[PDB]
This record gives C-alpha cells, structure tokens and sequence, in this order.
RNA sequence: GCUGAGAAGCAAAAGGAGGAAUCCGCCCGAGGAGGGGCUCGCGUCUGAUUAGCUAGUUGGUGAGGUAAUAGCUUACCAAGGCGAUGAUCAGUAGCUGGUCCGAGAGGAUGAUCAGCCACACUGGGACUGAGACACGGCCCAGACUCCUACGGGAGGCAGCAGUGGGGAAUUUUCCGCAAUGGGCGAAAGCCUGACGGAGCAAUGCCGCGUGGAGGCAGAAGGCCCACGGGUCGUGAACUUCUUUUCCCGGAGAAGAAGCAAUGACGGUAUCCGGGGAAUAAGCAUCGGCUAACUCUGUGCCAGCAGCCGCGGUAAGACAGAGGAUGCAAGCGUUAUCCGGAAUGAUUGGGCGUAAAGCGUCUGUAGGUGGCUUUUUAAGUCCGCCGUCAAAUCCCAGGGCUCAACCCUGGACAG
RNA sequence: GAUGCCGAAGGCAGGGCUAGUGACUGGAGUGAAGUCGUAACAAGGUAGCCGUACUGGAAGGUGCGGCUGGAUCAC
C-alpha cells in the first residue's frame, strides 16, 4: 500500500532509527479528527539519516524483533526552496 | 382460534358488521338503567375501531398484527394497503361473491374443502387471492348444492366491480386489486394505524 | 460539552442495578426457611404480615413475603422464591411461590387462581 | 485436493443441493472457493454454469460420483 | 474572530432580529461570494462595497419589515454547521435540503461555492458551510 | 539437482495385476491449484484509591538454529525500548459474520447456523509423519477410579446415547448407512453415534379446529331491581346443512443417482369410501395510567399493590357472586436486555438563585486561530477496479394447498 | 550404559493481592409513643450563615474575620 512518512526522533543506535509517524483519524464516535502518533524501529543501513530528518518509511522482511521497516529517502515534499513572486 | 361467542352482542357495542350478522339488532333496551361509561376515552374509540375490523373478517389479533407489519413494509399508504390485504382473504372473497351467507359460513365452506382456486383445492381461509383467479365450487353434489342455494336465495346484487360471477357452472373470477372506495365496511383506517403505533 | 473533553471519555453510562441481588440472574431460587414470623408494616398501614426468612442455594439469607390467606409453612421447609417488592415492609424484596414444593396452594380461592397455585374446581 | 461436490441445503425431508468447488477437508456444508451448480431430485431441477466447472476441472478439481454423472448428462466431459 | 464565516452570519442574524435594513460586514472572498449567492437566492435586498484605511465593508440592505415591526410572521434564520471544532462534509447522496427545499444549504466544493441545487445538477459533494431558512 | 568463487564433491529406484495389449504404482527434477507457517498498517473491554516498567530487555557483529525471516539461541559490543494519547500491574472476556432493540445516530449481546482461535483428567516432553507437539497415540510426574491369585496391571464422555451430582431448568442406554460427505480399496465392497431420520417436550414462531344457517320472543334458572322491569341471551334447548379434525376400512408416492437392483424414513405424506354436531376453551383484568361495574361478605382485621396508595359499617382497590373487557391453545407471574430516558445529551442538556465555574493569576503539552496571492494534494470531493465468504436483514420472482420455512437473482448503504 | 546443559510437579523462604473470621470498640440508618433540653424557620425571642480556634451532657456558646441569602429604620 501507501508508505508512511514521518520524522526521526532517535538516530543514536547503529543501522537503525526511531521514527515518529503522525496520522489523523476520524474518531469512531465524535466525528472530529485526532492526531495519533506511533513510533517505529526503522532499519537504515549506512546510517545516512540524522535526528530531525523527515523520511519515508517502507516495508520489507523482519530484520530484528522490532525493525520491519526500511528507512527510505523522503518521497515527495514541497520545496522549502524559494520560488519566484509574480 | 375462532370467535364462536355471541355475535349480536359484539354488534350492539361496535356498530354495523355485515360479515357477522344479517339480523338487525334488537331496539337495544338499555334505555331503562340508562347505563353509560360516561363517554369514551380516545383510546377506547381507537380500540373499538380495530375491533370492528377484526370481527368483521374473523381474524385473530396476532394475525392482524402481522398483516400490519406487512402493511408498514409495503410502499404505499398504510391504512389502504392493510384494508387491501384484509379484503383479499379467500373466505371474504367467497362471501362478497354471495357464495356464502356470512363470513363464518364462508370460512366453514373453505375449511371443508368445498372450494377450488384454479383447479386445486384450498382448505385454508386466509389464502390470499391474487388478480386473474378462478373461484369455483368442487364438482360434487354437496358443494354445488351449498353454493347454489346460498347464492340464489340471497338477492344482493352489489358486486364490487373487481369481482365477476358467471351463471351455470358458477365460475367466480377475481379481476383485480381492491379500491379504497370499494372496501367492505365503514372504517377510518387512520384510527387503526394510530392504535398500532405501539404494536 | 467541549468536543475535546468528550474525546477524553467524559460520557459513561450508569449500569443497571438489580432489585433482587439474591437471585443472581434467575427467575426463581429454592431455599429453606430458617424462621417464620410476623412483622408490623410501616405506618400508616397497620396489619400483621406473614414473612419467612429463607436461606437460599446461592448462599444468601433473605426475608420473603408469603401471599394469600393463611399458610402451612414451618421451619426446615423447602420453598421456592421469586422476585418482586412489597412496598410496605422495609427490606422485603422477595415473594414465595405458592403451590410448589413445600407451600401448598391457598385454600378455597376462586379468582386469579394461577397467581396462588390452585387447581380448577370441577 | 479441490473437490466438486454437493452441499446439502433446504429442509427436513426436502433436500436441495448446491454444487460447489471446495477443499476436500472442509465439512460437508463448510466454506468454499466458488459456487457453481444447482441440483435437486424432487423438482427434477438441474443446471450448471460450465465456464467455472471447466476452469476447476482444468486445475485438477476432482468430482464426486453423483456430480461426476451430472456433468456427464450435461456433456462437460466431452468438451474436456 | 476565530471564525469569520460564523461572524458574518451572526451580524446578519442580529441586525435582522433588531429590525434594521442596513448591516456593515467585513468583506473576503468567502464573504463576498456568500453574499452574491444570498442575493441570487433572494434573501436580501441589495449589496455594495466600501473602502477606507485598506478595510473593505459590504453593506447589506435587508428585506423590509413584515407589514409592521410589531406583527412579524416571519424572521430570517441562519445556522453555522461545519465550524472549526467539527467540520461536516457530505457526499452527493447525503447533500442536505432545508425544509423540503424552501430554505437553502451553502456548500464549498471543488467548483467553488454554491447552493445544494447546483451541487445536485453537477453531481458534487463538499463542505457544508451553513443553512439558511 | 544440492554444497561451493571455483576446482571439484555428493545423491535414486518397487514391484503387483493380466494370456499379451495395458493398468495401478515407484525415483528424481520443474510447474499448477488448494491447504498450512510467518511479518506488518488499521480496528479490537473496566480500573490512576494501578506510575514508572524492561536487562536477552532495545539494537550491532561473529558463530550456531529453524521448512523460512527473527534475541529463535549464544558470546562480545553499545544503551537503548515502552510510558500520563495510560506503559506495567490488577479485574473481566473466546473473536467475527450476526442476533435483539432504536425514528435515526447508535446501545446491549455473541445459543442454534457458518468461519477462525484455543483446549482434551491437572502440568511437561518429545517421537512418527507432507501435516501433530496429536480427544478415542507414546513417555513421565501428579490427583482420582477400577481389576488383582497381592507379586502387579487397567483408565480418561468438554464423541452419540446414559447414570450420579449441582441446579429454577434442558430429551431416547432409538433406527439406518437408502440420500449427501468422508477413509481405505483395481473393483467388488467394507467402516462411518459426520449425517440422514424417528421418539420425548406448547420451548418458540406459523396454520387450522373446537361448528354453519335458522331459531315463538314464549318457558326453567342465575344476578340486579325504586317490584314496573332489566340482564345473562339467539345464547342454550330446538330444527336442518357441512365433516377440516376424530373413528372404521381401502389404495398409496417423490425422495434413486440412467444397467437392472438398491428406501432407514413408512405402508408414513397424499388420495377414495363409509358413519356422525358428532371427539375438543381456558387465562388474566375490571380505582388512575388502562379497554371493562354492580351487589353480598368482611371492618386499619383478614388481605391487595407496578407506582400513587386502598381497608376503622353500606369498599367501583380485599375475598365471593353475577355481569363486562382483553387475548386466545394459550394466558399470567418472575428473571434478563434495549426502549420510553433529551436520565451520560455527536445528532440531543446544563452550571446567577434548582446538582454544577477551580479563591486568583503566570505558563508547558494539547486544541482552535485574521487578511491576500501561489504551491502541493494529506483530509475533502467525483469516476473506474479489487475485496468486505455463504447463510441472515432489504427488493423482485418461484416451491411446499397458505403462512412460517426453503430456493434463484440482484442491490443500496458503510 | 553413564554424564553435562535445559527442565514439570515437590521443598523452603520472604513478597504483593484478595477471601473468610475475631474479644471489643467508633459512628450511620430506620424504629408513633421514652429522657434532656429548645439550636433552626417570625428581629425564632441574643439576626442568620461560611472558615477557624477554644470550651460545653447535647443541640450549642464566645472569640476573630468575612457575606446578606438581614428584619427595623433611613429613600
Ligand atoms: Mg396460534
Ligand atoms: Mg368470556
Ligand atoms: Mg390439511
Ligand atoms: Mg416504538
Ligand atoms: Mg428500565
Ligand atoms: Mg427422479
Ligand atoms: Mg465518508
Ligand atoms: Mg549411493
Ligand atoms: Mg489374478
Ligand atoms: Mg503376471
Ligand atoms: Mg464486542
Ligand atoms: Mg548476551
Ligand atoms: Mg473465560
Ligand atoms: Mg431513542
Ligand atoms: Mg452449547
Ligand atoms: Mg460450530
Ligand atoms: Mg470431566
Ligand atoms: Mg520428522
Ligand atoms: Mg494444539
Ligand atoms: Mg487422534
Ligand atoms: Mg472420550
Ligand atoms: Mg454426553
Ligand atoms: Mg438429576
Ligand atoms: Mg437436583
Ligand atoms: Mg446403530
Ligand atoms: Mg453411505
Ligand atoms: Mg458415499
Ligand atoms: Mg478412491
Ligand atoms: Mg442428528
Ligand atoms: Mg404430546
Ligand atoms: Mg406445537
Ligand atoms: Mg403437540
Ligand atoms: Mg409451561
Ligand atoms: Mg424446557
Ligand atoms: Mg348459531
Ligand atoms: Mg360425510
Ligand atoms: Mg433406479
Ligand atoms: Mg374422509
Ligand atoms: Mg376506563
Ligand atoms: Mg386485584
Ligand atoms: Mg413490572
Ligand atoms: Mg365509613
Ligand atoms: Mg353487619
Ligand atoms: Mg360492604
Ligand atoms: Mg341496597
Ligand atoms: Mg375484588
Ligand atoms: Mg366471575
Ligand atoms: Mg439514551
Ligand atoms: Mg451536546
Ligand atoms: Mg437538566
Ligand atoms: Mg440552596
Ligand atoms: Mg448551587
Ligand atoms: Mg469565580
Ligand atoms: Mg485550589
Ligand atoms: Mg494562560
Ligand atoms: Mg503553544
Ligand atoms: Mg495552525
Ligand atoms: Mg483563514
Ligand atoms: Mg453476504
Ligand atoms: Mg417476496
Ligand atoms: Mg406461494
Ligand atoms: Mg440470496
Ligand atoms: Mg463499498
Ligand atoms: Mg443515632
Ligand atoms: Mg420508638
Ligand atoms: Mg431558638
Ligand atoms: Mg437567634
Ligand atoms: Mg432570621
Ligand atoms: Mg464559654
Ligand atoms: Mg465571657
Ligand atoms: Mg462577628
Ligand atoms: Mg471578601
């Protein structure tokens, strides 16, 4: 399906990262949307990603008792690069 | 499961009920004690309406209820659909065709296997009749004799336009579905529908 | 009131509390009478009411009302109790079904007989 | 293996079968992969949807005697 | 001014209940469009724009008193729906209709703002701004 | 084919039928479908008078292990992981299609029927095998029952019946493999307490009956009565018609599938004849809510009651009688759940005096947040596809004489 | 056959949680009628109430602050 985009809370460990993914859900009864946040152990060979990074999160085989997810380069995001002003 | 009790009696309290009795009530002779309940609670008016219906067709309550559920289901005006359903009963059609004296009579007639609907014997009163249907007497001496005498000796020619009757073999024919104006009684179905809001 | 506050689970129901805890989700229970005696009703209803104490199978001891007119019940009799409340007598939440087990039917009652456990007269 | 057989529906004394493609180890009325035929003795009603039948006979579904001979009467074994 | 839409609505409701024909409201793409629509439905007499100190004001003339101010059979109701707390959306087959259609429902959709009528013609759902009686 | 960079190294078989043709098998690969194993998003009860929990624990390497990925194991290295959006701990609970209720939104529940999980006297092991950590297999320990010639053995109904016991309460130690489904067999066939059927029970839902028509307006009797009469009551008695049901005789299926044969149900369902109104109505209530009223007996007694409350001499509320009313082969009482209850409120309430604004501020998380243009497209919207098993609910036909029930087809929701 | 590792009951020991029970004791609730008093509701016979401290058989009393949900008079 669609992969999950998030930001990194912890880089400290080797070949891994700890991502936080925020999603909104329409709470079952009261029809307002809510932010629920979940954390993941993402496998990141090469340790390219630092803390604060905004990374896309992908699915693969189990690497550990926790990490199922491949850390993957940010998928599509709006350029924080300045644009013309006509 | 049938009302075998005193009839005249129910008639005094309800109103005029064709499917029950042809004998017009006694003067009523209650003019001595002059006993009334005062007037009737709105509830009692509703109740007496339903009872009118129920005893005219010889239906039990638990049955009437299920007719009413079938009614609320049906897409259409509820009281009307109900009155349709009640008026399509085999025994009642057997009655309104003059093939019977009254509804307990017609009912008995059906029970004893004296009637045919499209060349097949139906012995149950509540069999629902559908358009283009043949109402015949079984070909035996008894069946024919019954139908003949009760048909001929009763003069009423009121046949309500959806009902055909044909002379020697005595083929009755159900032509179509009842019209609200052709209904078999004076009843505001509105009151009955209302009574049944709580089921 | 505030949406954000309801989303913290601010609406919780009050559960249904039974009027007859001693039965434990049953139509009847059987018990043995520990005692059979009279009590006076809360004023202004004056009379003498026939109540027994019954020790049940579910282990409880309760005080059950005995209906009708007169009775044969005495201690170490095995009766059948059912629910329902006598608004007169404080604490009495249970009746005793007549005509079953050790309670006989009321003698000579002609009307509403099924409520008292009496045969039809021939 | 996959079997094409009858599952028994309807009521007491009046019995009506569906013809179904189902794994041989599920119960007689248990869950299945595909519903295919319809059968009935008393109304002498019988008919089948053949594209499915053939697509299962092709992947190696084995029929049961009764069914076998139903497919026979309807000439599905010739096309095969 | 946490909600701008609700506020416009309110200024109307208030000026209406007090039997004044004239209201000052603060303009915006939303405001302007809503008022346009209000005019083409016919709930309001006339609109116009004003400007001072880089502020825009739509003044609204309002339907005259009903055959006196004391004896009023009719008022002109307004109700916010989707509001910052809970946003209400509807597909095509849930699109609201008001008092059998006597009143109107405003919708913001992909094709811009409209009434429920337009939404039904074009087959679109969207965010329900408010109802009007 | 498998190991391996390679060099190389290493691995298989089974015959039985038939006179022969040929058949069923056997070994090694490579596919298919079905059946299992794993991994992850989402959804999946109450408790803060449960606040910190976790050290193979969270990750890294090396060696092992598994059918396969994995702290699955082990050694070393690192210090993580989870947690006030409720971790851990305690308490309850099999879950889901569904069922019941609700105008809807949603509440309560998870019998039968169908899917999945888990378990097999209480705990732990493995073995065999494609598949088990195996209900009617093995081993051990324990608890319990039996047999024993005393040295030793045997066993596991939460399989179908059945017995004790607990309990308000839940059935025959039945017939049959004829149908469908399984197992093995070349087939003939054998075995199937799955299943197909019967029996018992108003437990429930649905159908039918207990008569139909006529019946002086005269008589017996009950009850009321200002003694005039009223009412039970066209009700019965009475006269005719009819026979579903009952009784006594006859014939007698489909269900069986393409060679005939083969039916537990069963001589049952149905059909033809002969009698004969003949064989068949009870139960609640009658003070208000709530449809239906009077009289005799009692006297704060005996008793009734869902709530208000009735009952101290004329009780429409007690008990009896007559009468009426409601339902009807059922009618009531109790238990359980939802409703009504807008009484836990999103739709749908409140907080000056009725229950309810912290004593007042500052402020962290969290929620909401002015206007204009552009971008993006996460929500949002529209189209198309996959799926949300069948059964159930809903619509449209069809079959059992009707209905309940069964069968075919199709679909909104979400 | 023996032996190592892991190992279920079994043993001991201290924990946490909960179940039952216990001399006696503290208060709560309902009991027409008993005792003592009469605190509250009228300016309730000393205005009442809130917090708090001290005392009193008991309702209470007084102090210190606050409020009117205080009557009388002031308008
Ligand atoms: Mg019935
Ligand atoms: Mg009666
Ligand atoms: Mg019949
Ligand atoms: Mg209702
Ligand atoms: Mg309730
Ligand atoms: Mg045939
Ligand atoms: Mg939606
Ligand atoms: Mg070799
Ligand atoms: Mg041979
Ligand atoms: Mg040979
Ligand atoms: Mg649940
Ligand atoms: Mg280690
Ligand atoms: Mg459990
Ligand atoms: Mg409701
Ligand atoms: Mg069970
Ligand atoms: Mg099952
Ligand atoms: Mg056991
Ligand atoms: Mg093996
Ligand atoms: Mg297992
Ligand atoms: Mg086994
Ligand atoms: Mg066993
Ligand atoms: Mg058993
Ligand atoms: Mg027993
Ligand atoms: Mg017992
Ligand atoms: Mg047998
Ligand atoms: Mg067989
Ligand atoms: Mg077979
Ligand atoms: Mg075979
Ligand atoms: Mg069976
Ligand atoms: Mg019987
Ligand atoms: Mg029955
Ligand atoms: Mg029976
Ligand atoms: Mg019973
Ligand atoms: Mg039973
Ligand atoms: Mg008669
Ligand atoms: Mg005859
Ligand atoms: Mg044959
Ligand atoms: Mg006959
Ligand atoms: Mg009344
Ligand atoms: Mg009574
Ligand atoms: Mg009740
Ligand atoms: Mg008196
Ligand atoms: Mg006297
Ligand atoms: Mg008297
Ligand atoms: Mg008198
Ligand atoms: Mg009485
Ligand atoms: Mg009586
Ligand atoms: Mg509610
Ligand atoms: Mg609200
Ligand atoms: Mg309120
Ligand atoms: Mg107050
Ligand atoms: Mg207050
Ligand atoms: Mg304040
Ligand atoms: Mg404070
Ligand atoms: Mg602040
Ligand atoms: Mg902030
Ligand atoms: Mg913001
Ligand atoms: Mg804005
Ligand atoms: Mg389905
Ligand atoms: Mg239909
Ligand atoms: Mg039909
Ligand atoms: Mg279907
Ligand atoms: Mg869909
Ligand atoms: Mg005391
Ligand atoms: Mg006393
Ligand atoms: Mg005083
Ligand atoms: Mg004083
Ligand atoms: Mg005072
Ligand atoms: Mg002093
Ligand atoms: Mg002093
Ligand atoms: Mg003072
Ligand atoms: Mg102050």
């Amino acid at each position: 399906m669609r992969s999950m985009q998030g930001k990194v809370i912890c880089a400290t460990n080797d070949k891994t990262v700890n991502v936080e993914v925020v999603r909104l859900a329409p709470h079952p009864k009261y029809k307002r949307r809510v932010r629920k946040k979940k954390k993941y152990q993402a496998h990141d060979p090469d340790n390219q990603f630092k803390v604060g990074d905004w990374v896309q999160l992908d699915k693969c085989r189990p690497i550990s008792k926790t990490k199922t997810f491949l850390a993957v380069a940010p998928e599509g995001r709006q350029s924080s690069a300045t644009r013309p002003k006509p | 499961s049938r009302y075998r009790g005193p009839r005249f009696k129910k008639i005094r309290r309800l109103g005029a009920l064709p499917g029950l009795t042809n004998k017009r009530p006694r003067a009523g002779s209650d003019l001595r004690n002059q006993s009334r309940s005062g007037k009737r609670s709105q509830y009692r008016i509703r109740l007496e309406e339903k009872q009118k219906l129920r005893f005219h067709y010889g239906i039990t309550e638990r049955q009437l209820l299920k007719y009413v559920r079938i009614a609320r289901k049906a897409k259409g005006s509820t009281g009307q659909v109900l009155l349709q359903l009640l008026e399509m009963r085999l025994d009642n059609i057997l009655f309104r065709l003059g093939m019977a004296p009254t509804i307990p009579g017609a009912r008995q007639l059906v029970n004893h296997r004296h009637i045919l609907v499209n060349g097949r014997i139906v012995d149950i009163p509540s069999y629902r009749c559908k358009p283009q249907d043949t109402i015949m007497a079984r070909d035996e001496q008894k069946s024919i004799a019954l139908i003949q005498n009760s048909l001929d000796l009763s003069p009423r020619e009121e046949l309500p336009k959806h009902l055909t009757l044909n002379p020697f073999p005595y083929k009755g024919l159900v032509n179509q579905i009842i019209d609200s104006k052709w209904v078999g009684l004076k009843i505001n179905e509105l009151l009955v529908v209302e009574y049944y809001s709580r089921q | 009131p505030t949406i954000k506050q309801l989303i913290r689970n601010t609406r919780q129901p009050i559960r249904n509390v039974t009027k007859s805890p001693a039965l434990r989700g049953c139509p009847q229970r059987r018990g043995t009478c520990t005692r059979v005696y009279t009590i006076t009703p809360k004023k202004p209803n004056s009379a003498l009411r026939k109540v027994a104490r019954v020790r049940l199978t579910s282990g409880f001891e309760i005080t059950a009302y005995i209906p009708g007119i007169g009775h044969n019940l005495q201690e170490h009799s095995v009766v059948l109790v059912r629910g329902g409340r006598v608004k007169d007598l404080p604490g009495v939440r249970y009746h005793i079904v007549r005509g079953t087990l050790d309670a006989v039917g009321v003698k000579d009652r002609q009307q509403g007989r099924s409520k008292y456990g009496v045969k039809k007269p021939k | 293996m996959v079997k094409l057989r009858l599952k028994r529906c309807g009521r007491k004394q009046r019995a009506v079968y569906r013809i179904v493609a189902i794994d041989v180890r599920s119960r007689r009325e248990g869950r299945d992969l595909q519903k295919v035929g319809f059968y009935d003795p008393i109304k002498s009603q019988t008919y089948l949807n053949v594209p499915a039948i053939l697509d299962f006979l092709e992947k190696g579904a084995q029929p049961t005697e009764t069914v076998y001979d139903i497919l026979k009467r309807a000439e599905v074994f010739k096309e095969f | 001014g946490k909600d701008t839409i609700a506020d416009i609505i309110t200024c109307i409701r208030n000026a209406d209940m007090n039997r004044k024909g004239t209201v000052r409201i603060v303009s915006t793409n939303i405001t302007e469009n809503i008022v346009k629509i209000l005019l083409r439905e016919g709930f309001i007499e006339n609109a116009r724009k004003h400007q001072e100190r880089n502020k825009y004001f739509l003044v609204l003339t309002l339907r005259h008193r009903r055959n006196k101010k004391g004896p009023y059979l009719n008022t002109f109701h307004l109700k916010r729906v989707s509001r910052p707390g809970l946003r209400i959306y509807s597909n095509y087959q849930r699109i609201p209709r008001i008092l059998g259609g006597m009143g109107i429902a405003i919708l913001s959709t992909s094709r811009g703002i409209m009434t429920d009528r337009e939404a039904r013609l074009e087959g679109i759902g969207g965010e329900i701004l408010c109802y009007i009686w």
